[PDB]
């Protein structure tokens, strides 16, 4: 599979970015968080950026944290979070899908092994966020012998030693982390293409994204914050969900 | 890369986002720096003696050991400013914040232990001190809180997930990253990412070291065993560090028994965790070594048989605390009375053996009454 | 007829009934061989160092000092085994109480300090002790009382009369009357009748001998001035004592402020006391200091203009502990705050006059924090 | 006034030892005390010793120790104490009156005031119980001077140089405090009779002191029970007293 080059040669083709909205699998139900992706897509998301429920996430603020807080309470596992995977995968052919992962999950069962079943189920690609790219050998080789994208994040406080690992490592695509010329220096790495990250809330920043160079832009808080502010108007939080992905894939023409 | 190994065998790393990369590659060259300035030495040298009062005190046991064959003397971290071997390294870290010009400490604690010393430190040094802590953790150490506040310290209760201290510590990180040029993240213990269980080991090693020049002074020989109670690992590392080469002594390290490896913490350690993975929480009579992994240094000694690592229960640990203050009048803090409970089962399960053993006291009890006062009035 | 003079000038005495005499006699005989048996000192000695944790830091408090032309020391008493300087001297009469061939300890306490060293000193050299306690400051010292019990001390709470310290201790005398070829009463304080105001001194003197070369090495000259708190004395004239005929050396003895000659408690000296003449009780927020008299010794100085006595309210005591917890990081006992609060006001009112001045900080605070809590909520 | 040497010589001219009751001045009340004090002298008092109320009395038990308590309670003072004095003499002028006191209260106003109004009221001993010999010297010379005898106590752990000096230095009695052998010694030196005190409380144990030498007994304790027993039946409890001290007397022929 190759779908991350794939979906990338195409939006280029339309001269588009990528849109790709982020989601805590599970939140707030199993069920409920299918229809939520399910919505994101048909809302026009290029592809998806998904997160599992890990006691302890290092990189993460608080709209996150209370998606996590109620996908534990909802009785979510691991496991569950993979047959929602694999039937994400099964309904959707073509969209790149992306896990956002801590090492604890990665490293328990084998490294190996967590990205054998990656691949089974049709995962594209995998961030490990508290594994910095001077440690990232067992899980990178782990990826890409499982035919699974390995994902950097490329800081703002990067230097050039850095810019040129995460170029030479990363496939698929990379994390930029909120730029232009950390852009230029990506590109003339021949790196994979940037989406960028954190902080992407109204559509004027998808076009600012994709005006600066970047691939595209992905956008998990204000995702999470209408399902947070919704909780009780399923039909509303949908409706919403779907008015938000429209316009912000709109704006990265 | 790195200028030090960051690994113990396997054990050990760096596993932090990468935004913090540069953050600890800055504390790494600054102790690398500071371990060869002579006057970052005296420095460090002049606060030990003159401000927490070093060399402490190793004292005999007799009246323990009367009618066996085991010596057995006692290491007395219990004096040191503060009740605790704790501020031995943080005073050690608040230089080093200074040398890298920083005016700002961050820290997380769970019952208080650290987040006192590491408050104390900073009202020395002149540093700002911001101290996070679980709110659950927070209504119940009420004492010591306010003993931070006293010292100046902001105390910044947490309230998001289980409000424990997972959270507190989860907090300080991202404080971290945004504020490292500015701020110092000041860890408690022999673990955590490189360069800190480094760091942490050479800040505590006094111990052993003056444990060393005390017996060979007092006795003529080396011991035959250190003990050493274990969290996350400081004050037994500190203790045994300068007698790994002397091959005869033996280093034996004690874990709570109460009634795997994997990656948290920023390292790959040993740990308490699920069947799926996600880290559990330890329980102990001794809030204090509530600790669900334990430092690489440690697992790495254990793999390849230089320490040994064996348990203590809650009964056994209260057993020793009534023992030490009713034979010698030191009442010990409940971590160091797991490891002076064993030295006992050494002593009472072989009586005519010949041993001479130190156990390191690494902390006095006076802050542990209520917990044993509440335990003795709960079974009659 | 006695062996040393039992009186300051006219101060000082042996004011007890006929009966106590020969105990009395006895004990000052003992302490009289004592001093001149080098055994006893290297004993004495052994003790100080590798138990209690001798010599005590001296440490500088630039923090507190900066921008005045003052230079001021805490001499580190809050870090002597048990927090405390109490421990010095019980340690010193618990060994006397050995020579004397006593295998049993009496003694009375108030808020349960002196309680808790008599019961360290006795856990560790093998003597049975019965502590003496008013029932009032028994129900209001429970950790006190359990840390006394756990050291094994039997600790009798005494329900006669007002049920407070007096009728303590006289039912202590009572025992010591019935039980003195067995029993030695340790006094607490540099008071009560000859030969304890003079025992209890030279037991604490190591305090000012150890300043004096501290001092000495680190600045080259004596202090302009030596201050420290007076309950009975004995923190106070251990710490003035090695500076007597150093005539210029200023000596500051310093009494609670809170919001005449008389003889009792065995000794002629001044007291606090109605119009008809009876004892009246001291009031201070710290329990420590609450003395209706003072040491023999400490009059007489006064008399001769050889020291100065000043006071120092509440307040102005919980400012100066305030104070050194934010700027040092060191919590002091209330007690030894009167002491550090009139160093502060000698260097607040005259900003640019130069002198060097000791504190003695003749103990820790962890044990007045609830107190210090409950303050700071009644006023806001 | 010679009171003690008249009681003594009177009584010897009828073989017969002296029996002495302390009790304490104001209890339970001003007025029950100076009823009491008159039943004791009409039931056969030889002599009273009496004590004043003070807040510290390091020499002192329970019993003894509830009647100071009493003492205070009803309002006593020092003052009144004197008053009593003064009119407990005006009534009997020939039973020779000994104060038990302490130190604090003889030194307050000035030793030789304490013992001028003694001598004003008509006082013919004090014994100052925490004054050893070896300090007593102000307190006997102003005794002295106001024709006060100054008393001493001679303890059991007493040794040679010890009577010699309570031979020496008391007048009126000697206090021997609970024997026959130091009996001797006391009167080998010329020292004055001696009364035997401390837990004397039934007949025997009088005629046993007269037989050993004393010249008589002081009960202190029994007495002041009787009182505390008897709190709620004033008639009872004078009538118990003129019994006791009545058979008391009886022993010491
Ligand atoms: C939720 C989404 C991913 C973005 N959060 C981050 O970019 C920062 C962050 C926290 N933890 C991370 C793990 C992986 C990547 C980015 C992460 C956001 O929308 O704010
Ligand atoms: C009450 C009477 C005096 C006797 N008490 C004493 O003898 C002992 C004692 C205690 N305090 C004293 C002061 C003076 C003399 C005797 C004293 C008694 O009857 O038990
Ligand atoms: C903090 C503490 C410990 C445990 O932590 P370590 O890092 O293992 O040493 C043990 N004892 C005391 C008294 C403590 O304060
Ligand atoms: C007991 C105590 C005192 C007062 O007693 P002194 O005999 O005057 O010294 C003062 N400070 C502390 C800390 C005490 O424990």
């Amino acid at each position: 599979m190759e779908r991350y080059e794939n979906l990338f040669a195409q939006l280029n083709d339309r001269r588009e970015g990528a849109f790709v909205p982020f989601v805590t699998l599970g939140d707030p139900g199993i069920e409920q968080s299918l229809k939520i992706i399910d919505t994101l897509i048909d809302a026009g998301a290029d592809a998806l950026e998904l997160g599992v429920p890990f006691s302890d996430p290092l990189a993460d603020g608080p709209t996150i944290q209370n998606a996590n807080l109620r996908a534990f309470a909802a009785g979510v596992t691991p496991a569950q979070c993979f047959e929602m995977l694999a039937l994400i995968r099964e309904k959707h052919p073509t969209i790149p899908i992306g896990l956002l992962m801590y090492a604890n999950l990665v490293f328990n069962n084998g490294i190996d092994a967590f990205y054998a079943r990656c691949e089974q189920v049709g995962v594209d690609s995998v961030l490990v966020a508290d594994v910095p790219v001077e440690e990232s050998a067992p899980f990178r080789q782990a990826a890409l012998r499982h035919n699974i994208a390995p994902i950097f994040i490329c800081p703002p406080n990067a230097d050039d030693d850095l810019l040129r690992q995460v170029a030479s490592y990363g496939r698929g695509y990379t994390y930029l982390l909120s730029l232009h010329h950390l852009i230029e220096k990506l590109k003339e790495y021949h790196a994979a293409p940037a989406l960028q990250g954190f902080g992407i809330s109204s559509p004027e920043q998808v076009s600012a994204a994709v005006r600066a160079g970047a691939a595209g832009a992905i956008s998990g808080s204000a995702i999470v914050k209408i399902i947070e502010k919704n909780l009780a108007s399923p039909k509303q939080m949908l409706a919403e969900l779907r008015s938000f992905v429209s316009a912000m894939k709109a704006a990265s023409r | 890369t790195t200028l030090l190994n960051p690994y113990f065998g396997e054990f050990g790393g760096m596993y932090v986002p990468q935004i913090l990369m540069p953050a600890l590659n800055q504390l790494e060259e600054a102790f690398v720096s500071a371990q060869k300035d002579p006057e970052f030495q005296a420095q460090f040298a002049d606060l030990l003696k003159n401000y927490a009062g070093r060399p402490t005190a190793l004292t005999k046991c007799q009246n323990i050991t009367a009618g066996t064959r085991t010596t057995l003397y006692l290491k007395r971290e219990d004096l040191l400013h503060g009740g605790a071997h704790k501020t031995n390294q943080v005073l050690g870290q608040a230089l080093l914040a200074k040398r890298m010009g920083k005016s700002e400490i961050i820290a997380e604690t769970g019952a208080g232990q650290h987040g006192v010393a590491s408050a104390l430190a900073s009202a020395l040094l002149g540093l700002k001190c911001r101290i996070y802590m679980g709110a659950k953790d927070v209504e119940r150490q009420s004492p010591n809180v306010f003993r931070m506040r006293l010292m100046g310290a902001e105390v910044i209760p947490v309230h998001s997930g289980s409000a424990t201290l997972k959270d507190a510590c989860n907090e300080a990180l991202r404080d971290w990253s945004g504020s490292y040029e500015t701020a110092h993240y000041m860890l408690g213990t022999a673990a955590g990412p490189h360069p800190y269980p480094t760091i942490v080991r050479e800040f505590q090693r006094m111990i052993g070291e003056e444990t060393k020049a005390q017996i060979l002074d007092k006795e003529g020989r080396l011991p035959d065993a250190v003990i050493a109670c274990v969290g996350g690992g400081s004050n037994a590392i500190g203790m045994f560090a300068d007698f790994i080469n002397d091959t005869s002594v033996g280093l034996i390290g004690v874990e709570p028994g109460g009634h795997r490896v994997g990656i948290y913490f920023g390292m790959k350690a040993p740990m308490m965790q699920t069947a799926d993975g996600q880290i559990e929480e330890s329980y102990s009579i001794s809030a204090g070594l509530d600790f669900p992994s334990v430092g690489p240094q440690h697992a790495y000694l254990n793999s390849i048989g230089r320490a040994d690592y064996v348990s203590i229960t809650d009964d056994e640990a209260l057993e020793a605390f009534k023992t030490l203050c009713r034979h010698e009048g030191i009442i010990p803090a409940l971590e160091s009375s797991h490891a002076l409970a064993h030295a006992l089962k050494m002593m009472r399960e072989q009586p005519e053996k010949e041993q001479l053993l130190v156990v390191n006291l690494s902390g006095r009890g006076d802050k542990d009454i209520f917990t044993v006062h509440d335990i003795l009035k709960a079974r009659g």
